[PDB]
């Protein structure tokens, strides 16, 4: 109540400041310039007004398509407004705060390194690459088995140095009432250019990357608009775009995006996925949880589950203590859980072996 | 005191209810109200400006389009579908034969939240939910485990793919709001039963297509995977046929636990008849041995329906005790039902 | 039983601490430090349940630090709690002797540490102590030396003449070469820029021991001052660089050297900083430098005696005798100063600690109202805040412009959980156009808000620095808000220094000078590249930094050199 007391007691100065600028309605888009003093302007009220500007605003600062404030009485220009587009879809597109630091890697070395130098090093030491340039690459492509999809990006989140970057979900591009995706894909680009080097990442491009053509009926027409408008706006020359790129999906399909990327993109890497000697690394990260007996050998257990990525062995460490709670054991003995680990790999492979290799093959 | 008699003169008497479009660091907020109108509002009172965020409803005082107070009003279409409640009288103790099946899921749903002391000290944390299924048409018997869960915490049940694909989408966004609303009600349980998204044949009304259906399901996986949300909104999936769903769905969830529903044996069926006929009154000559011997591959609701039709037929004679001749003659009706076509 | 007759019920017979919580009746506890000696077995949980019984209470078993007391009992039992085992005694003993900056604990405890003979003094005197922990700090550091400081040496002298000296103070530590650059430069005498430089003079060698206190104070008399920025800087040096001296020469040397220069001091600019060379090291110190420094009070100026006599009279000792402030109130006031009396009851209310006497001392609540702000600030030291009711009641009930003073109480009570409440409240005070509550807000968070970092802080730093306002409050807001990201941590190991280089490099493109930008770029790296000390809090043992509250009280009306006096830090 005290904060609301002082909060409501500022209305006496607020009402004195309420006289000016409260007639600033509304926001209006300009059209053309006939001369220096006089400009034609349109407003959402549907009435297009040709009017002059206030003497407190330099006329050279107003460019075609700039929204400005208006004093409805005189209709003259009051103050320009930088923000224009878009409603809540943008704020949903924005993400903030870090998580999943680099210590969460599962042993991948050359992978994580080669993708570190494409994104983090150019913005960490810009003068270095500009000096020795050449020129940094445009971006990368991620795909393959599920372990570990999409978490590698979380690494860039926690390793982001200063300015936060934006993540984007794929399926929201395609929408009912065709023609909404056109505005969608366009606006975020301008936003990014104002965002000075901020990163834009699309997940599951295979949803909007349906290629190419079928007999009838479309069908892919509303899809092809989304992807092709994407590539066309990606192939513009101004800047373009300094915001770099980041891409991830599941299967390498389809051919149209895959044939369009190597001109504009580079550095396609494939998982990898745990190597034999690398499988133990996931066990080293999960070893900090619960309590590891000094006699437990990770390398012995690791070979018994090939192609499990990190998820399944996470459930191995999980079912250890899970079945230990049911048996009241405080620590999980190596021989105790493995009897349930051969069962937890086989029983879940019985109905399905999870053949992601078959998904794209 | 005096502030209540002051600020009221500024907003009233008439005022409009608009929507927030975007906020400027100059404390001028751009509001949008019916129809297609904009403005600069700067007020230092009742805000709460940081918690508002664009895309929410704000008041408009006639002079001039000022926002005196914040309004969060629900209602809302989706918020209506989660409640209430049930808190059903049924319990997990009214079912039998799945003790070996139920032990792990009952543990898994009471693993977090209640009984946290052995969970939090062990540092396991498998909060991806559970996945259910079974034959031939069960999954409601697995729902008979959801009733016990409805007795604890918060519950929400969203079933059937018709709610997305009946019309054009906008795809998952209907599910995307279920995630966040369950986050505002966290902890809560979200149960999904019988997922036909890949098993459906004909879409409802006019919508397309088979592959767009898949893409809304895939975005459901990334929502569920997920990057990046730690909230629960515990999710449970269930269906009749797991073979239809793609293996692409299993790694994000449920990677730890999935259960299979076995067919009941003679001992189980005996238990089932016991539990249903507990409240019912039967004649002395009714025996539980011959009944389960004559039946082959029947679930709890089948032996339930035969008793319901036995009592319905006994209503024709207005008798509360069902005789064995009436019971067998009634049993022959559902027996002839499944055997007619 | 406790009403009239008998005494010593089953509570002494039975052994229940649950009823022992209820055994005691309301009485002064300063005497209750005593109990029946039981076996260390019953003494351990005895002391645990007694502790948790005593935390709410003003006095805690941690009293051995503050009190005073000072009798040999707490040193005897303090080295007897680890008696007699000298091996597993490694903790609470070695960490205690090497974690001690002052000489009193290792001194009384030195006479109370009977392990071996005469050679325990090797693990005492904080020579090998600060040496070992300083090389483990080099084990867990460290700060860049050649690149930043020499690339800055290409830039010759910055225009701030302000924050650049304390760099080489805390950084080096110990090396001589930059010490002769410090000195030989500050021989030019420019402003108070000599300050952090001569502070590195004795802080370098004194980083381990002893040190420099031979040539530390020579510039004092070497440089009539006629003010602090001239001969008072080095006069501050040996007093603050002391940190455990006494020893005992440095006491009588400081008292002597200040009794040399008196009318030129005079009562004002240096007398602010001198008691910090005494009261720090010893509270119950027999020497009274208050009287000899209080004979100079006659100048009658009400203004400079605010910030002068405030921590001038409060900084001599912690006392605890109830007599001292009565003395100095009568001989000082006489009468009264009509002004200082405020700060004098503030000094009383300072003397005792959290006795709960302060909530009874605020009933005055003058139109001056500074009684209530520091009275609630210091007046309650307790783990549970419990001060939200009154801390909010004084701002909601208080007269105008006192709410400017209000956030300053965020220093003490907030050591527990600042994250929730501080950026909450002060987040509303941050975008207020008032530079005073913006300044005292960003300080209100300040150091206690620098304990740990967050994404809200670094993300909030944006557009805090995009404001078009002039004046130092802008880059004190933003640039002080920079130092809250971490403290004495890095850079090698751990967080990269390139991002700070790019932030302070891009924000300095403005104005262009506006020399305050060349002041801010060093400002963040005071604490940023200082390192070599972990705090933590200061401190974990529940003492308090004396230079911080003192100095942060003056620039509240920040004007000219008070900010650099505070920039001693
Ligand atoms: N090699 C690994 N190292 C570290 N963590 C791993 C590894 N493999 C799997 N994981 C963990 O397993 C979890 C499950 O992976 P997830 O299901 O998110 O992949 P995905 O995003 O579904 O893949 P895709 O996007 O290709 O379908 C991830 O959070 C990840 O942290
Ligand atoms: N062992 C048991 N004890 C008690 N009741 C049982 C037992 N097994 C099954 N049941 C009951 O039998 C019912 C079986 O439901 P059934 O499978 O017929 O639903 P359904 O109509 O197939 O649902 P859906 O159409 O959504 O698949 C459950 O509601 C359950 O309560």
């Amino acid at each position: 109540a005290p904060p609301a007391l002082w909060d409501l007691a500022a209305d006496k100065q607020t009402l004195q400041s309420e006289q000016p600028l409260q007639v600033a309605r509304c926001t209006k888009i300009i059209n053309a310039d006939s001369e220096d003093p006089k400009y034609i302007i349109n407003v959402k009220q549907f009435a297009k007004f040709v009017v002059d500007l206030s003497d407190q605003v330099a006329p050279t600062d107003i460019e075609e398509g700039m929204r400005v404030g208006v004093d409805r009485n005189k209709y003259q220009i009051h103050i320009p407004l930088p923000p224009k587009i878009d409603p809540t879809v943008t704020m949903m597109q924005v993400e903030e705060k870090p998580d999943v630091t680099y210590s969460d890697v599962g042993g991948c070395k050359e992978q994580i390194e080669k993708l570190r130098e494409v994104v983090e090093t150019p913005l960490l030491h810009p003068e270095r690459f500009v000096n020795l340039g050449i020129e940094p690459p445009k971006g990368v492509l991620l795909f393959g088995p599920p372990g570990t999809g999409k978490t590698l990006c979380a690494r860039a989140v926690a390793n982001r140095t200063d300015a936060c970057f934006i993540r984007v979900i794929g399926s929201e591009l395609v929408q009912k009432y065709v023609g909404e995706g056109a505005r969608m894909v366009r606006e975020l680009f301008e936003m990014a250019r104002t965002k000075k080097a901020c990163l834009i990442f699309f997940d599951e491009i295979d949803a909007i990357g349906g290629a190419r053509f079928d007999d009838g009926a479309g069908g892919d027409n509303e899809v092809q608009r989304t992807m092709l408008e994407l590539i066309n706006q990606l192939d513009g020359f101004d800047p373009r775009g300094n915001i770099k790129v980041l891409m991830a999906t599941n299967r390498p399909d389809t051919l149209d995006p895959a044939l369009m990327r190597p001109g504009r993109l580079d550095r396609k890497i494939e998982f990898s996925l745990p190597d034999l000697e690398g499988r133990t690394h996931i066990f080293k990260i999960h070893a900090r949880s619960m309590s590891v007996e000094r006699d437990i050998r990770f390398e012995l257990l690791a070979r018994l589950c090939p192609n499990s990525t990190g998820a399944e062995i996470r459930s191995v460490c999980t079912e250890a203590g899970m079945f230990a709670i049911r048996a009241r054991r405080k620590i999980a003995t190596e021989k105790d859980f493995l009897e349930a680990v051969n069962k937890v790999i086989k029983s879940y492979a019985k109905f399905s072996a999870t053949p992601r290799y078959m998904t794209y093959n | 005191e005096e502030e209540r008699s002051k600020v009221d003169d500024l907003r009233g008497t008439p005022m409009s209810v608009g929507t927030l479009e975007e906020i400027i660091d100059d404390n001028h907020a751009i509001v949008s109200t019916s129809v297609g109108s904009e403005h600069y509002v700067s007020i230092l009172s009742f805000v709460d400006k940081d918690l508002l965020e664009p895309g929410c409803s704000v008041l408009l005082n006639h002079k001039v389009h000022a926002v005196i107070g914040v309004l969060m009003d629900d209602t809302d279409p989706l918020v209506t579908v989660m409640k209430v409640e049930k808190a059903p009288q049924e319990t997990y103790a009214d079912i039998g034969g799945l003790d070996n099946q139920i032990q792990e899921i009952k543990e898994s749903v009471e693993l977090p939240l209640t009984h946290p002391e052995y969970y939090e000290e062990m540092g396991i944390k498998p909060p991806k939910g559970v996945i259910l299924y079974g034959p031939p048409g069960t999954g409601k018997t697995l729902l008979a485990k959801a009733v016990a869960n409805q007795t604890s915490a918060t519950f929400l049940r969203v079933v059937g793919s018709e709610l997305i694909q009946k019309y054009l989408g906008d795809g998952p966004k209907l599910v995307r709001e279920l995630f966040r609303v369950a986050e505002e009600h966290a902890p809560s349980i979200v149960f999904i039963d019988e997922i036909d998204a890949i098993g459906t044949k004909r879409y409802d009304s006019n919508s397309g297509g088979e592959r767009e259906i898949q893409r809304t399901m895939l975005e459901l996986l990334n929502q569920l995977d997920g990057f990046d949300s730690r909230g629960d909104v515990k999710v449970i999936m269930a269906t009749n046929r797991i073979e239809t769903l793609d293996p692409a769905l299993i790694r994000p969830g449920r990677i730890d636990r999935k259960i299979e529903f076995p067919l009941p044996d003679e001992k189980t069926k005996k238990r089932i008849f016991q539990i249903h006929t507990s409240r019912m009154t039967l004649a002395d000559d009714v025996t539980l041995d011959d009944l389960i011997m004559a039946k082959d591959d029947l679930s709890g609701a089948d032996i339930k329906a035969i008793c319901t039709e036995a009592g319905l037929m006994a209503l024709r004679e207005r008798r509360m005790k069902v005789t064995n001749e009436d019971f067998k003659k009634s049993k022959e009706n559902v027996l002839y039902k499944k055997q007619e076509g | 039983c406790k009403d009239v007759v008998v005494q010593k019920q089953m509570a002494f017979m039975l052994g229940r601490h649950g009823v022992f919580l209820e055994l005691s009746e309301d009485v002064e506890e300063y005497e209750d430090l005593t109990e029946i000696m039981s076996n260390v077995q019953l003494n351990s949980n005895f002391l645990a349940l007694a502790r948790e019984l005593d935390i709410m209470e003003p006095k805690v078993p941690d009293d051995i630090y503050k009190t005073h007391l000072e009798n040999n009992r707490f040193g005897g039992s303090g080295s007897q709690v680890d008696s007699a085992r000298m091996n597993l005694a490694s903790s609470f003993v070695n960490g205690f002797v090497n974690a001690a900056f002052g000489q009193d604990k290792l001194l009384t405890d030195d006479g109370n540490k009977w392990l071996y003979k005469n050679k325990d003094h090797g693990m005492l005197s904080a020579a090998a102590s600060l040496g070992m922990i300083l090389l483990w700090d080099v084990d867990g550091g460290l700060t860049q030396i050649d690149k930043y400081l020499y690339s800055s040496e290409d830039y010759i002298k910055s225009g701030a003449l302000l924050a650049c000296g304390i760099v080489n103070s805390g950084v080096r530590n110990e090396c001589d070469p930059a010490l002769a650059l410090l000195s030989d430069y500050v021989l030019h005498n420019s402003n108070t820029m000599r300050l952090g430089s001569i502070f590195g003079l004795g802080l370098a060698y004194a980083g381990s021991n002893r040190e420099d206190v031979l040539t530390l104070l020579l510039p004092v008399m070497g440089d009539s001052k006629s003010s602090m920025e001239v001969a008072g800087v080095t006069a501050l040096a040996c007093g603050m660089i002391a940190v455990g001296s006494c020893n005992g020469d440095v006491t009588s040397t400081i008292l002597q050297t200040i009794m040399e220069k008196s009318e030129t001091e005079l009562k004002d600019t240096y007398a602010r900083w001198l008691p910090l060379g005494l009261g720090l090291n010893h509270l119950g110190k027999g020497e009274a430098i208050e009287a000899i420094l209080a004979a100079l009070e006659v100048v009658s100026e009400p203004f400079r005696s605010f910030a002068n006599t405030l921590v001038d009279v409060c900084a001599y000792a912690g006392s605890g005798n109830v007599l001292k402030v009565q003395q100095l109130l009568h001989i000082c006031s006489e009468h009264f100063d009509s002004k200082e009396k405020e700060e004098d009851k503030d000094k009383k209310e300072k003397k005792d600690k959290d006795k709960k006497e302060a909530p009874a001392d605020m009933g005055a609540h003058q139109g001056v109202a500074v009684l209530g702000i520091a009275l609630i600030a210091m007046g309650e030291e307790i783990g549970a805040e419990m001060a939200l009711r009154t801390f909010g009641h004084l701002l909601r009930y208080g007269e105008p412009t006192l709410r400017r003073a209000v956030p300053l109480a965020l220093a003490l009570i907030s050591v527990s959980n600042p994250r929730l409440n501080i950026l909450d409240t002060l987040s509303k005070f941050s975008h207020d156009a008032d530079p005073e509550v913006s300044y005292n807000s960003i300080f209100a968070m300040g150091m206690v808000g620098s304990g740990t970092n967050n994404a809200r802080l670094a993300a909030m730093l944006r557009q805090l620095a995009q404001y078009h306002a002039k004046d130092p409050n802008n880059l004190f807001m933003v640039r002080l808000a920079q130092g809250l990201t971490h403290l004495g941590k890095g850079t090698l190991t751990l967080c990269p220094y390139h991002s700070d280089r790019q932030l302070m490099s891009q924000v300095a493109v403005a104005g262009l000078l506006t020399v305050l930008v060349s002041f801010l770029d060093v400002r963040n790296i005071i604490l940023g590249k200082s390192h070599y000390v972990l705090y933590g809090l200061v401190a974990a043992m529940q003492p308090r930094m004396l230079v911080t509250f003192d100095e942060e009280l003056r620039p509240l009306p920040v004007s000219v050199r008070v900010g650099q006096a505070v920039d001693v830090v």
